[PDB]
């Protein structure tokens, strides 16, 4: 679930995204919601 | 909304305005004297326009993670005013509303404690189904307002309106606080009160029906 | 020297087209940039968009649909137009010349620079308030002082004006004879748009028993004159 | 900011002039020798990966 990185759009058409995902952790039953950054070329849209 | 900063005459001032810097900034500072129009002090951070003294200095916009800062050293009496900052952040969109200004005030004489006088709503007002408490605050300096209405144990947040403090040809300022209630509410609680704090010193006076 | 004059009606009914005018002297209206800045009472200013020749004009995104701007070289003036005003538009509208700037943090080949604006010379402005309230006669109420309140004497005393519009109101005591210990705190503009003013007087606790304490309220727009006697 | 590569134009113009001179030996002294852009392919082939 990505949100475009903080930028002033003058076109800046940033490829960078800011995506939070439900990631696993050290324990099997537990999970965690962590975020990251990914360029436009690494991610595709899922309808 | 307003933020006050006390500075002794002839000493350095510290002014905070704006969010944390996410990109390279171009900060603008403005001077709004009481009643007058906002006048420009600093444009493009430390760089200033013609006719401005060097005591005003702006923090550089090259660093990231900090807030803008207008530094005034050895403040003269004329420098006291309201100061707004206009943020031009590369990461942030265009800002059309200035930041919350900082109210610089030279002490210009010793601190005075507020004189408070609380009056119950008029008996004539009960006939018109209107009840109003009046909390008068005067002979206080500086012009810092702290409204606190406590009906017995618990307070009432809504129904209160207060005006801006203004001096009346004296060091003191003029603060008047009001409260609109119903006749059945004045006889509901056992006693009301309006507390007034000033620079960390709270003064409380109560009132009870008859 | 640059002489900028801000002219406007100053009082406009709700849902009405507000129009102002900024007189300009010392320089042509077309050569320099122009901007409008309104400011609510007790709050921070607000950029209401700028205007310049060659189609250089941008608006505030919050009121972009309602705001308008225009210029004319012949008369050397700046005009502001706003349709459908409400009570939130009550502000002091300033008119100031603006200068642009170029701050570069990148290569500039890929638009890694941005333009910042700053207003150098301002004007007095005009105080514009939007309200539908008509002229209302003041209602006087007298606060009642406590009796023999303490060994310290000098009990208090005062009046109470309520629901009056518009300003100003002149408040005296005993038809000007009482001029000592007179407080007339500034009017508290209510949320409903009707001003309210109080006035208190410190009197001796001994003379509190029997004396003439009458506050007289005069209001010019309604030709109202009300006196009231205060006693414990 | 964007990732960018900066190459001096005097040197690139000078070297490019060395490559174009040699190429004429195979195709003739006076012929049009133009240089163009990538004509297609994946992101690998199209750019200087
Ligand atoms: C690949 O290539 C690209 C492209 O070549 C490279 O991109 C470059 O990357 C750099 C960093 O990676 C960037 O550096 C940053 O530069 C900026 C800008 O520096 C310039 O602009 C400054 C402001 O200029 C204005 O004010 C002047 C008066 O003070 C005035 O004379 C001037 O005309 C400008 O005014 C203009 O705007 C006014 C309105 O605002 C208007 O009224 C005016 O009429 C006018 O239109 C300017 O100060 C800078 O000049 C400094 O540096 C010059 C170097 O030639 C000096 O000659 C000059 O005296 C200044 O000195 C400063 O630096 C000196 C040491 O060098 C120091 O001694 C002195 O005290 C000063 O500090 C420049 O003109 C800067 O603000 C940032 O800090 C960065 O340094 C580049 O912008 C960017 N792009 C380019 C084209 O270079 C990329 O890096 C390459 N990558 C690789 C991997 O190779
Ligand atoms: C990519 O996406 C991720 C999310 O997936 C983004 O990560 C988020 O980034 C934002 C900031 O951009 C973070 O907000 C900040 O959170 C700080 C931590 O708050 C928590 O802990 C503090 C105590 O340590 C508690 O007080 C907080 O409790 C409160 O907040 C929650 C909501 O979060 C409310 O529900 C509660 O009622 C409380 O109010 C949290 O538990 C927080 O400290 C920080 O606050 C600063 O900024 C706010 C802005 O309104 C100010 O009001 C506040 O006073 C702080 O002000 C800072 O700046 C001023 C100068 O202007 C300084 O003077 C101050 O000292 C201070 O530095 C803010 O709320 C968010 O938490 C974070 N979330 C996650 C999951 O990571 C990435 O940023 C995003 N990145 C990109 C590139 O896009
Ligand atoms: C990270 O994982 C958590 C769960 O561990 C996600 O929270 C859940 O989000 C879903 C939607 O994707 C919520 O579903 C809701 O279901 C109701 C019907 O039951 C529907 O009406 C709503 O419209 C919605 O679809 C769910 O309630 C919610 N919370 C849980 C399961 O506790 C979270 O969204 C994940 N974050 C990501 C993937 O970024
Ligand atoms: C790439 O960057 C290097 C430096 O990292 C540049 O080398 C400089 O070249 C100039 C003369 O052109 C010298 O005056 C400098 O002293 C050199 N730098 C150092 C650290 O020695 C090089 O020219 C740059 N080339 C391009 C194409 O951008
Ligand atoms: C808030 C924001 O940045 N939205 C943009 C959206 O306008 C753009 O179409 C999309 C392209 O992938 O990236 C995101
Ligand atoms: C943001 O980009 C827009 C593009 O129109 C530009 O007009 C504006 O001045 C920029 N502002 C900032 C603060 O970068
Ligand atoms: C530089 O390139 C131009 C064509 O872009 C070419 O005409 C010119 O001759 C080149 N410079 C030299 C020294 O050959
Ligand atoms: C240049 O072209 C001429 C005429 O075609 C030819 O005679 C000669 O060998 C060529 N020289 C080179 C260096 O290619």
């Amino acid at each position: 679930q990505c949100t475009n990185v903080t930028n002033n759009i003058t076109d800046m058409r940033g490829e960078l995204k800011n995506c939070s995902f439900n990631m696993t952790t050290e324990l099997r039953d537990k999970k965690q919601k962590v975020y990251s950054l990914f360029y436009r070329l690494d991610v595709v849209q899922i309808n | 909304a307003p933020t006050f900063v006390s500075v002794a005459p002839g000493q350095t001032a510290r002014i905070t305005c704006g969010e944390e810097s996410l990109g390279s900034r171009s900060v603008i500072w403005y001077q709004q004297r009481p009643g007058q129009a906002p006048s420009l002090i600093i444009y493009n951070n430390n760089d200033r326009p013609s006719g401005i003294p060097d005591r005003f200095s702006g923090s550089p916009g090259s660093t990231f993670g900090t807030t803008a800062t207008l530094t005034i050293t050895s403040v003269e009496a004329g420098d006291e005013a309201d100061y707004y900052c206009h943020i031009w952040d590369s990461r942030r969109p265009t800002n059309w509303v200035f930041g919350e200004g900082t109210t610089l005030i030279v002490l210009s004489q010793p601190k005075a404690a507020p004189s408070v006088t609380l009056f119950p709503p008029s008996s004539e007002e009960l006939q018109a189904n209107k009840a109003t408490l009046v909390c008068l605050i005067s002979d206080f300096y500086p012009g810092a307002v702290t409204v606190a209405w406590k009906a017995d144990s618990s307070p009432v947040k809504a129904g209160v309106e207060t005006t801006t403090p203004s001096k009346q040809s004296n060091n003191k300022y003029a603060a008047s606080s009001y409260l609109s209630l119903t006749p059945e509410q004045w006889k509901s609680h056992k006693s009301y009160s309006c507390q007034v704090t000033h620079e960390g010193s709270t003064v409380e006076k109560t009132v009870a029906p008859t | 020297q640059v002489h900028l004059q801000e002219s406007g009606p100053g009082l406009v009914k709700p849902s009405e087209t507000l129009s102002l005018t900024c007189n300009v002297s010392g320089t042509l209206v077309r050569d320099n940039y122009w901007s409008w800045i309104r400011q609510p009472l007790g709050k921070q200013p607000e950029w209401i968009g700028y205007v310049h020749d060659s189609g250089d004009t941008n608006y505030n995104p919050s009121l972009k649909s309602r705001v308008h701007l225009s210029l004319d070289k012949s008369k050397n003036l700046v005009s502001l137009r706003l349709t459908g005003v409400t009570a939130a538009d009550s502000a002091i509208y300033y008119c100031a010349t603006t200068k642009h700037g170029r701050r570069i943090y990148g290569v500039v080949a890929f638009k890694e620079w941005f333009t910042y604006f700053y207003m150098d010379v301002w004007g007095k402005g005009t105080s514009v308030t939007v309200s539908s309230a008509s002229t209302k006669g003041p209602s006087v109420f007298p606060l009642a002082p406590s009796s023999k309140s303490t060994s310290g004497g000098t009990a208090a005393l005062g009046c109470l004006v309520k629901d009056y519009f518009p300003e100003p109101v002149t408040v005296s005591w005993n038809s000007g004879a009482l001029t000592s210990g007179v407080h007339t705190f500034p009017a508290v503009l209510q949320s409903s748009g009707l001003y309210s003013l109080s006035s208190v007087v410190t009197v001796p606790s001994s003379s509190l028993g029997t004396q003439t304490y009458i506050c007289n309220v005069n209001h010019k727009p309604s030709n109202t004159k009300v006196d009231k006697r205060v006693e414990p | 900011r964007q990732a960018h590569c900066n190459v001096s134009k005097a040197t690139w113009n000078e070297t490019l002039g060395k490559v174009v001179k040699q190429l004429r030996k195979h195709f003739g002294n006076n012929t049009i020798i133009r240089f163009a852009n990538s004509s297609g392919g994946d992101l690998e082939v199209t750019t200087h990966s």
